[PDB]
């Protein structure tokens, strides 16, 4: 797998500074590395697609450069509302992979995730996205997970011909579906572990479209 | 914008087109020349009523929405008029989009009939990448 390396792990910033953030990958992957910001649990919002391209509606103090093994993010005069956790992926091989994050700190179509909060270990979880405004037959559908220390792990996606594609930390416990004529998608993620305690996303493939998020915890209780 | 084949594969690697999900450099200069004849401005009208755009020759049915095509179903999120600049940017992210499905690159024809199965490397030699 890609590792993605960020540094530094956190950084303290007055307002009106500048700031950059660095990420590193263990091999070369061209243009495809993109830059998410996350707000104590919110979902994640791209800021940056192939390591400099701008997105729509992300504010001018948002760029990114690098490219094969080295990435940057630049805040050109931070404000205090860019206080979060910034992330960066790769899109160049599957499975799809986050750096570990940086914490900064600061001196139309709707999807709708649902399933359980609690479950046992060794049960089934299982997951719907409700999607609304478009047809499902008409994008790229993900599942994407949070573990509580921070850490983000894509899970998978499944595609217009039908094909899926799974994480293979996973080891062949999950499956995605889709039901056309109700529009939703689904995880499913077989004999669960207190490993798998999380916050589950769905998100469209490009990473415009996410649900709120919805925690699972797996407990003998 | 037409290219030159050396100038092309080195935007492609600009555009992180070498190892993108498997598929060498090589493949997406050989499908460019195949299908567009390395020209960002071409455009193929189809007996169904989609139109095939720019450099890589994205469908209309399919990809990008042109306001003419019956059951067209705009999956990369943008208007075919993208696929025909000079900045390779929205082709190449639309055909990112495109083989990160099961099919891979097998949705070009051209691609099939003239690059899979072929020495593709030989499209990038003698290019100072």
């Amino acid at each position: 797998d890609i590792v993605l390396t960020q540094s530094p792990a956190t950084l303290s910033v007055t307002p009106g500074n500048s700031v950059s953030l660095s990420c590193r990958a263990s091999q070369s992957i061209g243009n495809n590395l993109h830059w998410y910001q996350q707000k104590s649990h919110e979902s994640p919002r791209l800021l940056i697609k192939y390591a400099s391209q701008s997105i729509s509606g992300i504010p001018s103090r948002f760029s990114g450069s690098g490219s094969g093994t080295d990435f940057t993010l630049s805040i050109n005069s931070v404000e205090t509302e860019d206080f979060g956790m910034y992330f960066c992926q790769q899109s160049n091989s599957w499975p799809y992979t986050f750096g570990g994050g940086t914490k900064l700190e600061i001196t139309d179509i709707q999807l709708q995730e649902s399933g359980p909060s609690l479950v046992k270990p060794s049960q089934t979880l299982s997951l719907t996205c409700s999607v609304t405004g478009d047809s499902i037959t008409s994008d790229y559908w993900s599942w994407i997970r949070k573990f509580p220390g921070n850490r983000l792990e894509y899970m998978g996606y499944v595609s217009y011909s039908g094909s899926t594609y799974y994480n293979p930390s996973l080891k062949s416990r999950i499956s995605i579906t889709r039901d056309t004529s109700k529009n939703q998608y689904y995880l499913d993620l077989n004999s669960v572990t207190t490993e798998d305690t999380a916050t589950y996303y769905c998100a469209n493939w490009d990473g415009d479209y996410w649900g709120q998020g919805t925690l699972v915890t797996v407990s003998a209780a | 914008k037409v290219f030159g084949r050396c100038e092309l594969a080195a935007a492609m690697k600009r555009h992180g087109l070498d190892n993108y999900r498997g598929y060498s450099l090589g493949n997406w200069v050989c499908a460019a020349k195949f299908e567009s004849n390395f020209n960002t401005q071409a455009t193929n009208r189809n007996t169904d009523g989609s139109t095939d755009y720019g450099i890589l020759q994205i469908n209309s049915r399919w990809w990008c929405n042109d306001g003419r095509t019956p059951g067209s179903r705009n999956l990369c999120n943008i208007p075919c008029s993208a696929l025909l600049s000079s900045d390779i940017t929205a082709s190449v992210n639309c055909a990112k989009k495109i083989v990160s499905d099961g099919n891979g690159m097998n949705a070009w024809v051209a691609w099939r009939n003239r690059c899979k199965g072929t020495d593709v490397q030989a499209w990038i030699r003698g290019c100072r990448l």
